[PDB]
């Protein structure tokens, strides 16, 4: 912002943003199949219980 | 002479070594543009006609 | 800060330029490929012809 | 190889001046600065620096 | 690379680039899944067994 003209800063954040979101959404993807990997063994557990 | 829009003229050019640098002193133009290749590069291509 | 200044002839302005290749670009005077500056050219016809 | 600059040829071939301004934007102590005054150090509150 | 020069080849093939991330990264997330299908047959396998 400070080197780059708002004309040009909004393209250059702009490919930031979506590299970040990209980044951001594989982790909630990652997180999804570990809880249920999670909750398997939870319900096993309970079972055993 | 150059020949009118309503009877542009097209010359074929082939069988021929074509060096694109010479061009520059043919004619006091300034930009030379170009849309599907860079004009650094055109001594580095073959084309067919 | 660093100033360089010389005079070229009109056709090769446009060959002072990061990644431009040419007859003033290859033995006489070249630009980085991250160049990071500006560049300033002025007609001067009436004083240096 | 030397040049024949003469009020005959037009745009793009008559002489032109190019001056170039390097500068370099990195983590060091500066020297050459923008007009801009400073104002007092504040301490320990939440402020923009 | 051949046809155009750095300055356009850098922008050309950073969208050859992300395409092939986004193609790259659906082949895992999809075997992440088959995995867990995969494992959950094999658990049965060795009750059954
Ligand atoms: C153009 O052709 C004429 C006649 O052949 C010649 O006198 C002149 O020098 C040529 N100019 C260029 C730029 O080739």
């Amino acid at each position: 912002l400070s080197r780059l003209d708002p004309p040009e800063a909004e393209v250059q954040i702009d490919r930031l943003i979506t590299g970040r979101l990209q980044s951001l959404q594989t982790y909630v993807t990652q997180q999804l199949i570990r809880a249920a990997e999670i909750r398997a063994s939870a319900n096993l557990a309970a079972t055993k219980m | 002479r150059f020949a009118s829009v309503y009877a542009w003229n097209r010359k074929r050019i082939s069988n021929c070594v074509a060096d694109y640098s010479v061009l520059y002193n043919f004619a006091p133009f300034f930009a030379f543009k170009c849309y599907g290749v860079s004009p650094t590069k055109l001594n580095d291509l073959c084309f067919t006609n | 800060v660093y100033a360089d200044s010389f005079v070229i002839r009109g056709n090769e302005v446009s060959q002072i330029a990061p990644g431009q290749t040419g007859n003033i670009a290859d033995y006489n005077y070249k630009l980085p490929d991250d160049f990071t500056g500006c560049v300033i050219a002025w007609n001067s016809n009436k004083l240096d012809s | 190889r030397s040049y024949g600059f003469r009020p005959t040829y037009g745009v793009g071939h008559q002489p032109y001046r190019v001056v170039v301004l390097s500068f370099e934007l990195l983590h060091a102590p500066a020297t050459v600065c923008g007009p801009k005054k400073s104002t007092n150090l504040v301490k320990n509150k939440c402020v923009n620096f």
